[PDB]
């Protein structure tokens, strides 16, 4: 469903302000989705792009949710006077719990995540990474 | 307007009410005891609370909130218990 | 530091909350100074969270005071249109109160360990010990519909027909009793996302239009 | 600007924004608000260098310094009667990082 | 000096054969190395480039060399019959010794090198993380 | 296909390759070009199983068990009389890991 529009009509955008390395991701003409370079925070990238194509992005190691404009999806629009497109990518607000959690799965190897002193549903929390597919159902 | 939130170490925070309010716990919970979280960990709630209030949908970047690794796993636990 | 608070203090002290539970000046001030800080620190206690000692003592305790409540309104049929309803304001603004205090039990222990229904219904669990692991307010709730509502529907439901047929033949029946039992069938399943009316219509709009009809067509 | 603070006297602590353009004497009305003692019976320190009524929280605290989500400390010491205590009971120290940290 | 030519005519080209996750680079207009989307072990892709542009692989965690088509860089061609230029990307044939230090650089933490017991220039040898635009000095 | 062997004997190892089809004689052969000892005075064994004469080196030593940086060993007892000696002295153990590795 969430599937790129072939238009074929090109669109330049500028791509990063957050502490994070910032993974692009474009989901294709048949709806898999494909990474493209990643931007370490404050960098800029001018790349090229197409109208009515769908952009998300992640963070590259933990794969985390990132916001673009301050939203969770990005499509270029008109270059309007040849102009190229921001998208300013940014962190959402997340939850002083999964502040946390981001901690804890990041020092922590999931081999040992039962081992953790802590009731089922925060192991099942710690298992259910920021699952990118999962997120496209919600999307859709 | 302000409430008081009082840590396990018996450190009284005394903060904008609707600094407090943002945690559903404390919702749920106007002079809060907290036997189970020291002031250290309550001092940098207080700070989650300012930062949350300072910078959600602010037009300054946002720096990253940073938690110090030893209360990151007590605050962790504040976190989880506060919600 | 994180810490554990055995369940008698934080228990016993709830308890009496949500018996006291028909005001929220103890909510307001007292459980934020006083009964959180007893059941807050054992909620999610350290160690291991006597949240489930708590959410089962708790249950036990609201089936208790449901029943010492339906006990009153069992006897009292014709009160059940009065005290059911009362009750079931006493004891949902109580179910609210509950879950101002609870919103830690209910997101730290409950909520985390919380089952879907569907996974209870279709042959899973650990939440639905003595009722399913819901917010204390959505238990409170539950339980009112189990324990009050469902054993006394065919009164509740005949009265309030009765007396809007005699307020159709003029007489004045107690308005107020009825809306609030009328809305007491609404707010009993209001937790539930697929259909938070159905209770209302199928227990109480169908055999009301039935009767209405009946009226009219005779007037 | 917002600037961020705690506000620590012996074992009082309040967190709370006021403007970097705000006063000593303002913080020490929403001090009042607070713990309900009044602005006179209120020492305020930057951090612990004791402030001025009239001087501006921007005369250290920035909100840059006194940062929303690493505040600065506002020392307060109460006056009990005549003179003020002597200025804050530290924040506990957390315990030691488990092995696997 | 080594720099992709802005001819603006277009190449489709078939980008794996080896057992490392390949790190392709674009020597860009001014001479500079912007790195691309890796291929994990045996993956392919499809991608679009231009006639007189310069790329260059490199593997993605050591930043070691890797031949395309048995040549160190690769440049695309006209597409004759509209069919994509194949980009065969392999190892090299290493010296012994380079395959000796590849193995110690990646398991010990470069701190711990000047401890070991090997001659000194070995040091030297192993503090040559297989630096890029070295090899672009070296090329030129 | 090429297979990769190390015929050893006690001490000894020769390392060459061999086509998979090729046999066990023609190894005998290689062997006997190397150390001097006539093929029918080698018992050569696909690493430790006796291997007949007009046997291909793939009836294990295939290109892929048998290659050239994992080679087979291609056993080899020399001839006692009508007798094979008792089929490899093997290669030396390395020494325990650096901690650093």
């Amino acid at each position: 469903v969430l599937r790129s529009v072939n238009s074929r009509e090109p669109s330049q955008v500028i791509f990063n302000r957050s502490p994070r390395v910032v993974l692009p991701v474009w989901l294709n003409f048949d709806g898999e989705p494909q990474p493209y370079p990643t931007l370490p925070p404050g960098t800029g990238r001018r790349i090229h792009s197409y109208r009515g194509h769908l952009w998300l992005f992640r963070d590259a190691g933990t794969h985390d949710g990132l916001l673009v404009n301050q939203t969770e999806l990005f499509v270029p629009s008109l270059n309007v006077d040849g102009q190229p497109i921001f998208a300013n990518i940014t962190l959402p607000v997340y939850t002083l719990k999964e502040r946390c959690l981001q901690v804890v799965r990041s020092l922590v190897k999931p081999e040992n995540y039962r081992r953790l002193d802590i009731v089922r549903s925060l192991y099942e929390d710690l298992e259910d990474h920021p699952n990118v597919q999962k997120d496209l159902e919600r999307l859709t | 307007m302000y409430v008081k939130l009082i840590s396990s170490d018996g450190h009284e925070f005394i903060v904008k009410r609707e600094h407090a309010l943002t945690s559903g716990t404390i919702k749920a919970m106007n002079e809060v005891n907290f036997r189970e979280i020291p002031s250290h960990v309550l001092s940098k709630v207080c700070m989650y609370f300012t930062y949350k209030v300072r910078y959600t949908n602010s037009s300054t970047e946002i720096p990253e909130f940073p938690i110090a690794p030893e209360i990151a796993l007590e605050l962790l636990m504040a976190a989880n218990f506060l919600d | 530091k994180p810490r554990v608070v055995d369940f008698d203090e934080t228990w016993n002290k709830l308890l009496t909350t949500i018996k006291a539970v028909v005001m929220l000046e103890y909510v307001e001030r007292a459980t934020w100074n006083d009964r959180f800080s007893d059941i807050y620190a054992l909620c999610v206690a350290y160690p291991e969270p006597l949240g489930e000692r708590l959410y089962t003592e708790t249950k036990i305790f609201l089936e208790n005071h449901v029943r010492h409540l339906h006990k009153r309104v069992l006897e009292s049929e014709e009160q059940v249109l009065v005290m059911y309803h009362r009750y079931w304001e006493e004891y949902s603004k109580g179910a609210d109160y509950m879950d101002c205090l609870y919103r830690y039990l209910n997101t730290q222990f409950i909520k985390k360990n919380k089952l879907t229904e569907a996974d209870l219904q279709y042959g899973y669990g650990g939440v639905d010990m003595n009722e399913p692991l819901m917010e204390i307010g959505e238990l409170a709730l539950d339980m009112w519909r189990k324990l009050m509502v469902e054993p006394l529907q065919a009164i509740l439901i005949r009265m309030l027909l009765r007396e809007i047929k005699n307020d159709r033949g003029g007489e004045d029946p107690n308005q107020k009793v009825i809306h609030g039992v009328i809305n007491s069938f609404v707010h009993v399943e209001q937790y539930k996302k697929k259909f938070p009316l159905k209770f209302y219509q199928e227990i109480f709009e169908s055999p009301f239009l039935t009767e209405t009809g009946e009226y009219y067509k005779q007037e | 600007m917002d600037v961020f603070l705690m506000i620590r006297r012996h074992k009082t602590t309040i967190f709370t924004d006021a403007k970097e353009s705000s006063t000593v004497f303002e913080l020490k009305r929403i001090v009042e608000g607070i713990l309900k003692r009044p602005p006179d019976e209120q020492r305020l320190y930057k951090d612990d260098q004791l402030l001025d009524d009239g001087k501006t929280l921007g005369e250290g605290f920035t909100s840059q310094t006194a940062r929303p989500q690493a505040p600065a400390t506002v020392g307060l010491a109460f006056r009990a009667d005549d003179t003020f205590e002597a200025l804050i009971e530290p924040f506990s120290s957390p315990p030691e990082l488990p092995d696997v940290m």
